[PDB]
């Protein structure tokens, strides 16, 4: 059942407005985001996928719209996403997926104005927050990953799968250092799911996938 | 001043002292005072998973409606909050001092705009506290209960709200208006102590008479 | 239960509040008090105002100390920047002291709403002086002060640092009274897994530095296991970081670790 | 000494530069290029414009590898802000690259007093974009571009952030060309007892940052014991986080660790 | 011999124009700076003692100027120690003691400027920092206490000797979380002594001090 | 460019390019060239136990001065430094490429404004720079010798100094006139470790070709 879900989620079937992803240097989260893609497609759902970009060059083969937000200021950026979705008031249009490659490029205070601007039946974000990257009221104000994961209504953790001799942790370790290993960054990976259900009960799976043959496993951890 | 045969109010067992029913059965039996005294204030803190803190808050309010609706118990509900739906989320029912909720059924009557007030925490301090006040003045002889759903929900909160001097000052001032009108004033609040850091909830804890800690619903309390 | 109780003592002339420190031409005496949010200090507070106003803490001894052969104008300023008035003269009223030998100075009541929005960091500093200037100025050699959690200030005024809290309000208070009484909530370091922020870092600066002034240190802290019936906490006497300002170098601070039950009515001290 | 040497191999089809990234329509590729300061990277900077403009990187490998049938109009961009251009000139004349081949552009030679003293963060980050433009605006589709050091950026400009390099600079650069090296010291992440300060963790955003965007990473160390006469240190080839840019996507970084001996003359490769 | 250094420096016949007094919580600087004043007078120089307070409310018997710095902006104070000196240039004066109870209230980027504006052939500056008070270039600037080590003549580290079961370690963790233990703040304590001689070889020894018999011994480390 | 018979410059063993003494016999023959190559810069790093640093120093401004001093042997020593008894503290004498120092004896005549200029750090980044070049272009065919003396003493170098653009942005510039007139200019300087982050540190021994640290002296090299 549980792998069910994640292909429910995936596929764009279980509806969820905001679907963070969380990454760091040893596994980012492109390949993660190509199954949705695939999964969408595949289950039927083709939906039309608007591209925000700060960091990425390559104008991806999946999307409708591209933007590229580097230059652009905050309000603006809003505009722009927001005239190519629906009216968040038409009662009767397709589906929008707003994929953003890094939340990372917006400032802190501007996070929870962002995420309820886009917001709209119509639309489903799935963005990226890199962990490894970091940031008078900024004191007591949470930190962008804990505010993320805290307006999530879904989170996507993403995981090295480690073949060798060191686990995650040694590794984390290692990358704080910036002394970079061999073996990241696989077509193999993992995941670990928490799903924010409608009394708050909030789920947790990890699971292992393989981009290559979009297959997904429950972990028996 | 209030009324002696209201039947919100009742003196609590440890005190002389008027206390009101949180709308929850069990949670007033906790408290000490089988409920929460006047002129107190208590601060539910609650884990990140929903939303177990937003019921007893929303418990609080339904209580204070129901009193309102027939000797008397007119009470009057202030709610800092954005989200408007709090008003039509409240539990239905099923002395009269405490009653027993259906978390299931909605109130009967929906609450009128006299009945219950919001105001907006995306608000300057100086205009929140006047309209506390304001409204607590305009309804004077009403049992009045202020609500606050979830203190610094990051969605209603503008990031400047947590400077120090802008939410500890808030919060002192309505603690202000909680012991100046203690003859008929009672403070409710949640929050979700996962965006807060330590140092502020440290502050804020000191701003209340009572707080109450839940881990999945079990309550330890620092009275 | 049926403990056996100690009478408080602080000094080594077995008094709480020596009265000495009063008539002297030149002298300036700070106690420094530390209570954590599970341990009310207001017992302490009225045991203190009590001793100064009647000539000992009948609330906390059993027996009377050596006093003043006649009824001064003692008289006591007792501020607070967490508790209204009402919370003070409903306990000093239930423990008798007369209305005339104190004044309630009340910093919560409309204090953000009229002393702190319209109004800069310097003006601020100054009228709360200022407050405390006209009331001392009434017996100005014979009042004990008393303030609770002025910490505050430093989370109420936008960027006010440690320093200009000592300097503009603190160091001239102190100057101005005999007898100064800091009543400081220490919650802010027993916070587990967790150190040394930079608001905090300049919060816990006025505890270092109120203690490097006082003469004097007292901290109620809870049980370090739990809470119970019969037990309420701690009370530890300690010397301060400053010198006992008098012309009596024997006198000195007697230290000494106390349990205390603070029972609705009276609070007891045993060993 | 009589070491066995290996030929450079950074791509499964052999290469270490594929020429197709060059004619391609639309793509871009970043190599992220990481040294100590202990272990020099021009070497492997000259490889690389060898590499591209004469085929392969005689420098460094013993055989030829794979190469197009016909001279290309194949050119390098180099930019330092750390070297002055008679650094590279000297240098890519000793290996005897013709001097059509290639452009230097010098960010350290009057950069501070010329470019970034009487001059606001966005134009100083314009004006060194614009001098990118005008070089890649020769042999746009056909240049390799390489960049020692723009982190001193974050350093030399007032209150640049990692972001507003990347967003301003770093980012809009790739654009505008088919294949990027970032040339960066990492001596930052190798403090003993340091790690995460405000200027550095901005510092060092920026190299994973750079990586996240590169589709390779390359890693100078010197030996982790000391220093030696006849080892330099390690090379380490490495998956970026980025996929690469390419309609073959059997394509793939052949990760490595080699041994190298950097020699005046000739540098060597050896497991 | 060591003794008697100490002796030379405390009686300030071993001239150093900055003598950086390091105190804490747990042991004040107010009787080593008595025993500066015993041992002026006692050995036969007796100096006028310019005394700078922020934190002093009774003023010292001792001292022939009080300023109260308190409400002073930092010129106004230099303004005011240096009326009451000697000027830098007479090569015939009175040496003066300038003795400030609490470095910790000057702002860090004026600490140089000030020791640089009190220095004067005719005066010999005693100043105690308080280790446990905390304070664009600010990030790479000297923090105050390593910048007062670097700029001090002479340095005197106060330390709280343990006559109970916790050494000074345990009891600099307790502090840190405000538990005072009792014994604290004693008659005798120690201190160790850095002196930059002219060479800059500097030496270092400990010291067990008895404020009451104005009696110091050397401690063997 | 420079005299071919010039007796404070000749070929490194290492290189074929020019090199100067650093005035330290010692000091020379570690840094592997026999000297400091014309075009490079060396860093020395010192603990806070002064002052063998300032020593080094000296020397290698002493060795500028004499070579001035009688074929021939021009140079000009800069110092960046507050301290103008640094002049009158160099050490007496006692090819004629190096020479052999007496710390205890102070040089003969004393140096005359002509033969070194001090420019202080007390000063804006675009004024320091200008004062270098400007020296450097008019004493034209003379070989530099540019000393700082102790890299951001606290004493010397103003707080804001201590910013990343401002020393970096300094050294930077120095770097790009040692590279400019690498034909006959050279740097040498030296700071204390203790007054200096580690961020900062790592920035700085980037801009200098060579770093060199002193444990009490031996000298342990990053080339």
């Amino acid at each position: 059942n549980p792998v069910i879900l994640l292909k429910r989620i995936l596929s764009l079937t279980e509806s969820s407005p905001f679907i963070l992803c969380l990454d760091s240097i040893a596994q980012t989260s492109y390949k993660l985001i190509q199954e949705f893609v695939h999964q969408s497609k595949s289950k039927g759902n083709e939906y039309p996928i608007v591209y925000i970009s700060f960091e990425t060059v390559n104008k991806p083969s999946y999307c409708t719209q591209f933007i590229d937000a580097t230059q652009m200021d905050f309000v603006h950026l809003v505009k722009q996403i927001i005239s190519y979705l629906p009216a968040a008031t038409a009662t009767q249009a397709k589906k929008h997926m707003v994929i953003i490659d890094s939340l990372n490029y917006i400032s802190t205070e501007y996070i929870t104005r962002f995420l309820s601007e886009i917001a709209s039946p119509h639309c489903t974000m799935v963005a990226t927050y890199h962990k490894d990257i970091k940031d008078d009221w900024n004191n007591n104000y949470p930190d962008k990953l804990t505010l993320l994961q805290f307006m999530a209504t879904t989170i996507v953790d993403i995981d090295v799968v480690l073949t060798g001799t060191l686990d995650t942790e040694e590794v984390s370790e290692l990358l704080n250092e910036f002394r970079i290993p061999r073996g990241l960054n696989n077509d193999i990976f993992q995941l670990r799911l928490v799903n924010k259900r409608k009394s708050g009960r909030s789920l947790e799976y990890d699971f292992i996938v393989n981009s290559n043959t979009h297959e997904y496993e429950l972990l028996s951890t | 001043g209030l009324d002696s045969s209201h039947v919100g109010v009742r003196p609590s067992p440890a005190t002389s002292q008027p206390t009101t029913s949180t709308g929850s059965a069990d949670l007033d039996s906790i408290l000490g005072h089988m409920g929460l005294p006047l002129g107190n204030s208590v601060l539910v803190e609650e884990q990140s998973t929903t939303e177990f803190h937003s019921i007893l808050g929303k418990l609080f309010a339904a209580q204070g409606i129901v009193h309102n609706r027939i000797r008397n118990g007119d009470t009057h509900v202030i709610v800092l909050s954005l989200n408007q739906m709090f008003a039509k989320e409240l539990p239905g029912i099923y002395k009269d001092y405490n009653h027993q909720f259906d978390i299931t059924t909605r109130l009967m009557p929906a609450p009128i705009a006299s009945e219950l007030t919001f105001i907006a925490p995306t608000q300057p301090v100086s205009t929140i506290l006047s309209q506390i006040e304001q409204t607590i003045k305009r309804n004077d002889k009403k049992l009045i209960r202020i609500v606050i759903p979830s203190l610094l929900h990051p969605a209603m909160y503008p990031p400047k709200m947590f400077e120090s001097s802008e939410i500890i000052g808030l919060m002192h001032g309505v603690r202000s208006l909680v012991k100046k009108y203690y003859e008929r004033v009672v403070l409710f609040a949640s929050i979700s102590i996962d965006i807060i850091t330590p140092p502020l909830l440290v502050l804020l804890r000191n701003m209340f008479d009572s707080v109450i800690n839940l881990e999945p619903m079990t309550e330890f309390l620092e009275r | 239960g049926s403990v056996q109780r100690q009478d408080l003592v602080l000094f080594s002339d077995q008094s709480v509040l020596p009265a000495h420190f009063f008539q002297d031409s030149n002298s300036h005496n700070l106690f420094f008090i530390t209570h954590q949010s599970c341990t009310q200090p207001l017992w302490m507070i009225n045991a203190l105002v009590e001793t100064h106003v009647l000539g000992s803490p009948s609330s906390l001894n059993e027996s009377s100390s050596s006093m003043l052969p006649s009824s001064t104008r003692s008289h006591a300023v007792l501020a607070s920047f967490i508790h209204e008035q009402n919370y003070f003269t409903n306990s000093l009223n239930k423990l008798k002291i007369p209305s005339n030998n104190y004044n309630v100075l009340d910093f919560l009541s409309d204090f953000i709403v009229n002393n702190i929005h319209n109004k800069p960091r310097d003006k601020i500093l100054s009228d709360v002086l200022a407050k405390f200037s006209a009331a001392i100025q009434n017996n100005p050699t014979d009042t004990i002060v008393i303030i609770e959690q002025p910490e505050l200030l430093l989370s109420l005024v936008s960027g006010l640092t440690c320093s200009e809290l000592n300097n503009k309000f603190i160091t001239p208070l102190l100057r101005q009274c005999k007898v100064l009484i800091i009543v400081s909530n220490s919650d802010i370091f027993n916070i587990d897994e967790y150190d040394a922020s930079v608001h905090s870092s300049n919060l816990q600066n006025f505890y270092k530095s109120s203690f490097i002034k006082s003469m004097i240190n007292l901290n109620l802290n809870p049980l370090k296991t739990g809470f119970a019936k019969d037990v309420t906490g701690s009370l530890h006497v300690c010397r301060g970081g400053a010198p006992i300002a008098t012309s009596n170098t024997s006198l000195h601070v007697v230290e000494n670790e106390y349990l205390y039950l603070n029972e609705k009515e009276s609070t007891k001290l045993f060993y």
